[PDB]
RNA sequence: AAACUUUCAACAACGGAUCUCUUGGUUCUGGCAUCGAUGAAGAACGCAGCGAAAUGCGAUAAGUAAUGUGAAUUGCAGAAUUCCGUGAAUCAUCGAAUCUUUGAACG
RNA sequence: GGGACCGAGGACCGCGCUCUGCAAGGAUGCUGGCGUAAUGGUCACCAGCGACCCGUCUUGAAACACGGACCAAGGAGUCAAGGUUUUGCGCGAGUGUUUGGGUGUAAAACCCGCACGCGUAAGGUGAGAGCUUCGGCGCAUCAUCGACC
RNA sequence: GGGCGAGGCUCCUUCUGAGUUCCCUGGAACGGGACGCCACAGAGGGUGAGAGCCCCGUAUAGUUGGAAGCCAAGCCUGUGUAAAGCUCCUUCGACGAGUCGAGUAGUUUGGGAAUGCUGCUCAAAAUGGGAGGUAAAUUUCUUCUAAAGCUAAAUACCGGCCAGAGACCGAUAGCGCACAAGUAGAGUGAUCGAAAGAUGAAAAGCACUUUGAAAAGAGGGUUAAAUAGCACGUGAAAUUGUUGAAAGGGAAGCGCUUGUGACCAGACUUGCGCCCGGCGGAUCAUCCGGUGUUCUCACCGGUGCACUCCGCCGGGCUCAGGCCAG
């Protein structure tokens, strides 16, 4: 498993050492993200009538 | 894996922030972007192995990028800056493309963008002034 | 950011209120800051304008120009300094309309009240100054 | 199916998110008056009637004397230590009646009864 | 067809690749997969492992199985045959099942690394009716 | 970062969904000894000569 | 050739489109429960130094008392405020008053 | 032998011939004037030839009939519910968090305990895509003989 | 069991961060550049043009005074053979009438076992009455108690007192009404019902002179602007005046192609490369050390102090260069 080094307050490596948290190896899916944004964006909508 | 040099094209084909559409043609900002062209060819940012040349105060500055190094921008850049005379600079630059199998494919556009800033580096010549003709003339 | 919920960040709402308050609201918006001699000397930033006060205009066409406050115009939230004046086509000279937060307070007018209003103030000032320090 | 005025009686609930804050704040009254005590009352037992729904089991109304008294506590004071009452249900049944009994004895065994006054 | 339907990127990259297969092979093999990735989803019915493990009960063992659709489970089934399964997609049940069982999932991508030309491969289809 | 693995492993009827490829690399598949010990060799060019 | 008719251009007219703006509307959500014989809602007439309307008030009449703030109002004219003060203000708040003719309207 | 119109392509590759080369898979070589309104373009006009006023409606078609003084702004297949077909996406014998409850940076986003809606709880022969160790194996689907309820 | 009750919660109310530092444009910086600061506050608004730090406010914890409700640590007392919960039993145990119900008429419901209601005729019962289950052998069994009454909460809300918002509209739109709009006005009356926003940062709303009876005009002046003068931001078209050009024997307008006249956009101005000469400068080749990388390519420093390398200038030559042609 692929790790990813941490960073201080300083910007200087610490020495830790992490894992990475498999999700990152998740499908890059555009087409999912615009398809669910397009409802997601839609939520917080306000009514307008006349 | 998931992630790969035909992966990101695809997404950014379509759209990108150095993307610059018109009805003439595409034009990219990308600084790893030879000829400054959409294309999956010269897309740096795409490409797992890519190169750049921007101006320096002499000269030139390559960048190139790093393959083990992908994950750690503060360290995926080489970088050499030229400034010697142009004909060094062009041997560097084209052997930094095509004698180790670096993208080959670009030898010939990197010693072009290579001559074109050392070209706008000249001095310039004074235009000569214009002249009038015809109505405006004889005003 | 605006957090409670009595307070609100229309354009409307904000307008209406700045172009209808009452005379007695009209002068807090219609304060000026003090002098950097003041403020060390009282620890108070600001304070709303007065008939007494003495300014130095520090913005607009008259560029340093000092002079003694002589009417606080509350109806269009202008003050006028003295000889600070512009002549009409008749030669008689007007006054010229300066914002408060165009000016500077120099000498400040003193009475019972505004010696209240200084301490309270500075109070304020100095309880979080102390109780940000420690 | 739209034969009677339909437009004059139509609801829309866009005050949903709005009701439950509403509904969540009464809650939080509810513990600020009631600060130690729990906001709702101890409730049996109950198997559902129809012979669809006889295989499961929910909360009633309140318990019933019998299973009050065979727990060891008493009418009067059920209701004001956060018992609910019913006088309605009867119990016709053993298996009703312990698993109601076992339910109050469990609950005083988790009870902190302050003095009265 | 030129161009498929659906906006997923790794089903372009699929297509790409198999275009270039049936191009510069002679494999009819290479020519069905890449025109199964072009027909819409209901052209393409899933196919359950009850379904794959009659068509490899006669002499179609150690082969491998592919289907350019989605692999579902079956609950009528009770025990499961080590098979080779390609597939475009599998359900978390019939993978974690053919996986039980002793087998090996594979996506298209690995069935071309492994058999560019369809060698020695078991191709059906789901129920259209 | 620790937390990540927990909060994906607590979500309920989901799991992390399997890609359908598995390299996305296509020179590397294309490029590759096996695919190409199998191809024919090339009809032509990409630039043709035209004849007449 | 001019005049007249027509076309275009510049300038100028007629008219108020376009851009920009908005103390307005419209819709949604939240807290709260408060009209009247102790005379309501509505109608009328009066009241300002200079006011027709709108607005405010009712012969104590663009207002009185009390509280707070703390030096104005302003279109003009006239008074202020001693500012080291029960105190300006077409100020705000508001627990005390005045409150013409009617109107459920009641000699 | 005498005219006219045209010069598409852009390293090599080919077919060839009369081979130090060529008229053979598409124009080169030499020269002159000018280098600016000169070529070119936009307007207005004259000239030669050409050319019914739009829309609607009726009809096989015309014709009749109706609308049209001019300009600016506005101006007409939308929203909701219920069915249904096709495309994309998720999960898939399951699927649907959002009545409600729990967090929240507070109408967002995140999470889900119990019900509930819709759906679900094995042959012979001939063709047949595709594999083949060349012997054969045979998806889907159709035809026929089946088997079961 | 009664009476005080410190104090507390809720709501108003006082106060609480940081540039008006230098330069440029500008009538005016709130714009551009530079150098800083605050931030539990970079929501919003104003100030002469896009302001976190000029001003009001904004954020969090406090802090000043007040209002009315409710809670409440504690402190005084209590009282009367006073009240209350249960347990047991050789004693008792009252429960709603012109109301149910039957008949009938109208109406109503998905509901003739009348689904409910109302009117009329008759008019009850006490191991009673109502409803339901059931072929199960008789109408067994189940479940309630009508004709008296009270009660918060979850629910509705185009109205009342406010408050906060919007992928809404932007003066023919949005409510009829952004304005002295349910106004002006019409009708006997019930009722009907408009049009109508914008000078400028600041009126600084043009002193004065002159012509005119005056309205106004012209100078002069304010202003950044009067190409902003209250017939006031910007100011299209229809329609009209003047000036400039042109055409016109019973229509004009439109298509193709020259010509005339007026008016114009391009293109070009030279680049490249060789051979000499005058220079001005050591990033010439090589080698050494360090570093970076694509591990063999580079870059820095030194050596290399001149038939090598880089820029300029003066000549000669080649090539490529615009338009129309032979």
């Amino acid at each position: 498993r692929p790790t990813v080094t941490v960073f201080g307050a300083d910007g200087k490596p610490t020495g830790a050492t992490e894992v990475l948290p498999k999700v990152f190896s998740a499908p890059i899916r555009p087409d999912i993200v615009k398809h669910v944004h397009t409802g997601m964006a839609k939520n917080k909508r306000q009514p307008y009538a006349v | 894996s998931n992630v790969s040099a035909d992966l990101i094209w695809e997404v950014s084909r379509n759209y990108n922030s150095f993307l610059v559409k018109q009805r003439t043609g595409t034009f990219s900002r990308d600084a790893l972007n030879l000829t400054n062209q959409h294309s999956r060819k010269h897309a740096g940012f795409v490409n797992d192995k890519a190169l750049g040349i921007v101006p320096a105060e002499k000269g030139v500055k390559v960048i190139a990028k790093k393959v083990k190094a992908a994950n750690k921008p503060a360290s995926s850049l080489y970088t050499v800056t030229y400034k010697s005379t142009a004909r060094k600079a062009y041997k560097a630059i084209a052997s930094q493309a095509a004698k180790h199998g670096y993208r080959a494919d670009l030898r010939q556009a990197a010693v072009a963008r290579a001559s074109a800033i050392l070209r706008s580096q000249r001095p310039v010549k004074p235009e000569p002034p214009k002249k009038l003709r015809g109505a405006a003339a004889r005003r | 950011m605006k957090v409670r919920p009595t307070v609100s960040s229309s354009r409307r709402k904000a307008r209406k209120a700045h172009f209808s308050a009452p005379s007695s609201v009209r002068r807090v918006i219609m304060s000026a800051p003090l002098s950097k001699e003041l403020r060390e000397k009282y620890n108070v930033r600001s304070i709303p304008i007065r008939k007494g006060d003495e300014v130095q205009i520090v913005r607009g066409a008259h560029k340093d120009k000092e002079g003694k406050v002589t009417s606080v115009y509350r109806l269009k939230y202008v003050i006028h300094v003295e000889r600070v004046t512009r002549e009409k086509a008749t030669g008689q000279t007007v006054p010229i309309g300066i914002h408060p937060s165009n000016v500077v307070i120099t000498k400040l007018h003193l009475d019972k009240d505004r010696e209240n209003i200084l301490a309270r103030i500075k109070a304020g000032r100095e309880q979080v100054a102390k109780a940000k320090g420690k | 199916h739209f034969r009677k005025h339909w437009q004059r009686r139509v609801r829309c609930h866009f005050d949903q998110p709005g009701k439950k804050v509403t509904r969540r704040l009464a809650r939080r009254a509810k513990a600020a008056a009631l600060a130690p005590r729990p906001v709702d009352k101890l409730r049996p037992i109950v198997r559902c009637p129809t012979v669809k729904y006889n295989r499961r089991t929910r909360l009633g109304r309140g318990f019933t004397l019998e299973e009050l008294k065979a727990a060891g506590i008493p009418r009067l004071l059920a209701p004001t230590i956060g018992i609910a009452v019913d006088h309605r249900r009867k119990n016709l049944s053993e298996e009703s009646l312990a698993a109601n009994v076992q339910r109050l004895k469990d609950y005083k065994a988790r009870l902190i009864l302050f003095p009265r006054k | 067809r030129k161009a498929p339907k659906s906006d997923n990127v790794y089903l372009k990259l699929l297509v790409k690749l198999y275009r270039f297969l049936a191009r510069r092979t002679e494999a009819p093999f290479n020519k069905v997969v890449l025109r199964r990735l072009f027909m819409s989803r209901i052209n393409r019915p899933p196919v359950s492992l009850s379904r794959i493990a009659r068509n490899l009960k006669n002499g179609n063992e150690k082969k491998t199985v592919v289907v350019v659709a989605t692999v579902t489970d079956d609950n009528r089934l009770l025990q499961v045959p080590k098979m080779e399964v390609a597939a475009l997609r599998f359900t978390a049940k019939a993978r974690a099942r053919i996986e039980a069982a002793g087998g090996r999932t594979l996506t298209l991508d690995q069935l071309a690394l492994e058999k560019p030309t369809g060698a020695n491969t078991l191709l059906l289809r789901g129920p259209k009716n | 970062i620790k937390q990540l693995d927990a909060v994906y492993e607590s979500k309920k009827g989901f799991f992390l969904p399997a890609n359908i490829v598995s390299q996305a690399d296509l020179s590397r598949l294309i490029n590759s000894t096996e695919i190409q010990s199998v191809l024919r060799a090339p009809k032509g060019e990409a630039r043709t000569k035209r004849a007449c």
